[PDB]
């Protein structure tokens, strides 16, 4: 309803506790309308808010999130690199191996991991 | 159940009990009991609004103290590991013949630390003590010590992944003497120093609570407890790549959350390269 804009709204307010609760509640959710300001969220100054937005991203499913989150695999927090590795999986499908293959290739470190142990589990 | 009061409390709060907040005239209908010990008895209680964690204790010093601990997680400028704090009142018993304090704080559900890594992977164990450290750099800036920190105390929620503290009981001021202590996870029994309330004494139980995630069990220590944690670190793949933070730990170089934080990031960003 009025919810999903107001949490929508929300990831913009100043306290990271209200940005990631809103990031959360926008991933159960599921609404299409949250993935763009999601993927801005993937850049907050605040670890728990950019793991928040990576799981949602995920949970969502819509692949506009899958290069913001191969990016995210370079993370300096390891909750959020182990929360968007996880996403990644759950969206699936062929463009995420696909990007993975090139991944596996031109990557490096945990993100190369993540693409080479998506590829040898599909 | 450890004083005659809160025993007999305990067998006095039956589900259906209903406990009348005195000042602030807040009704909790008890419908299960959760946990019990020496700082209070808890249990799943419901209000008009839904349903809590309710602690009831005789002893209304280590209630206003616990609800002093969840204010103090509450004002920090990210979220904590801490449940948020709701009310706290006291109430009269007539059956156990006792004036008793209580507080109110989310109930929060999850596998414990040690069921959900195990389930999700050793991968999440320093990932979240870096969450478990960041918290305690919040309390620690509030002049708060958790002391009594082990992993029987830590649920992880979500997705997404986040620990929680269940119980703050035996917090401690700053400076203070550490009471509430588990052998395994305190340095005064492994012989690493005194159970005096500073960081660094949280910081060798975040070690050993990394220890213990990976090894999956508690030991006694021997006669050579130094030499015993440290073959344990070496000879585990995990627990070998964050020697430094571990060591420094145990060893007492660290005089703040943050210190040991820094090392625990610096280990996973080399192989994250």
């Amino acid at each position: 309803p009025e919810k999903v804009e107001m949490y929508i709204k929300n990831l913009q307010d100043d306290s990271a506790v209200v940005r990631d609760y809103a990031a959360a509640a926008l991933g159960k959710i599921g609404d299409e309308r949250a993935v763009e300001p999601l993927i801005k969220a993937l850049k907050d100054e605040d670890e728990y808010v950019r793991q928040s937005a990576a799981w949602a991203l995920g949970e969502i499913g819509d692949e506009r999130a899958v290069e913001p989150l191969i990016k995210a695999l370079k993370d300096e927090d390891p909750s959020v690199r182990l929360t968007a590795a996880e996403a990644l999986g759950q969206i699936g499908g062929e463009r995420v191996r696909a990007a993975m293959e090139k991944l596996a290739e031109t990557g490096t470190g945990f993100a190369r991991k993540v693409a080479v142990n998506y590829l040898e589990t599909h | 159940m450890m004083n005659d009061a809160l025993t007999s409390l305990a067998c006095s709060l039956k589900p259906g009990t209903t406990i009348k907040g005195k000042w602030n005239g807040n009704t909790y209908t008890l419908r299960k009991q959760l946990g019990k010990g020496a700082n209070g008895i808890v249990y799943l209680a419901e209000t008009s609004d839904g349903h809590v964690a309710l602690k009831v204790s005789d002893d209304s010093l280590s209630i206003t103290s616990e609800v002093n601990v969840l204010k103090s997680f509450s004002k920090a400028q990210s979220v904590t590991m801490g449940p948020s704090f709701f009310d706290t009142d006291d109430a009269y018993i007539p059956s156990a013949n006792t004036k008793v304090s209580f507080y109110a704080m989310e109930y929060i559900k999850g596998p414990l630390l040690l069921k959900y890594v195990s389930d999700k992977g050793a991968e999440w164990i320093p990932v979240l003590m870096i969450q478990l450290l960041s918290s305690l750099s919040v309390l620690h800036q509030q002049g708060w010590i958790f002391g009594d920190l082990k992993p029987d105390n830590l649920i992880v929620t979500g997705p997404p992944a986040r620990i929680r503290c269940i119980d703050v009981g035996g917090t401690t001021k700053e400076g203070r003497a550490i009471k509430e202590y588990t052998e395994f996870y305190d340095r005064g029994y492994w012989g690493y120093g005194t159970r005096k309330a500073e960081p660094s004494y949280d910081l060798f139980a975040v070690a050993m609570i990394m220890i213990n995630s990976v090894h999956k069990k508690e030991f006694k220590k021997t006669n050579q407890p130094k030499e015993q944690l440290r073959s344990l670190i070496e000879g585990n793949p995990l627990l070998q790549k964050y020697k430094k933070a571990l060591f420094s730990a145990l060893n007492g170089d660290y005089q703040s959350a943050d210190e040991m934080k820094k090392d625990m990031l610096d280990a996973g960003q080399k192989a994250a390269q």
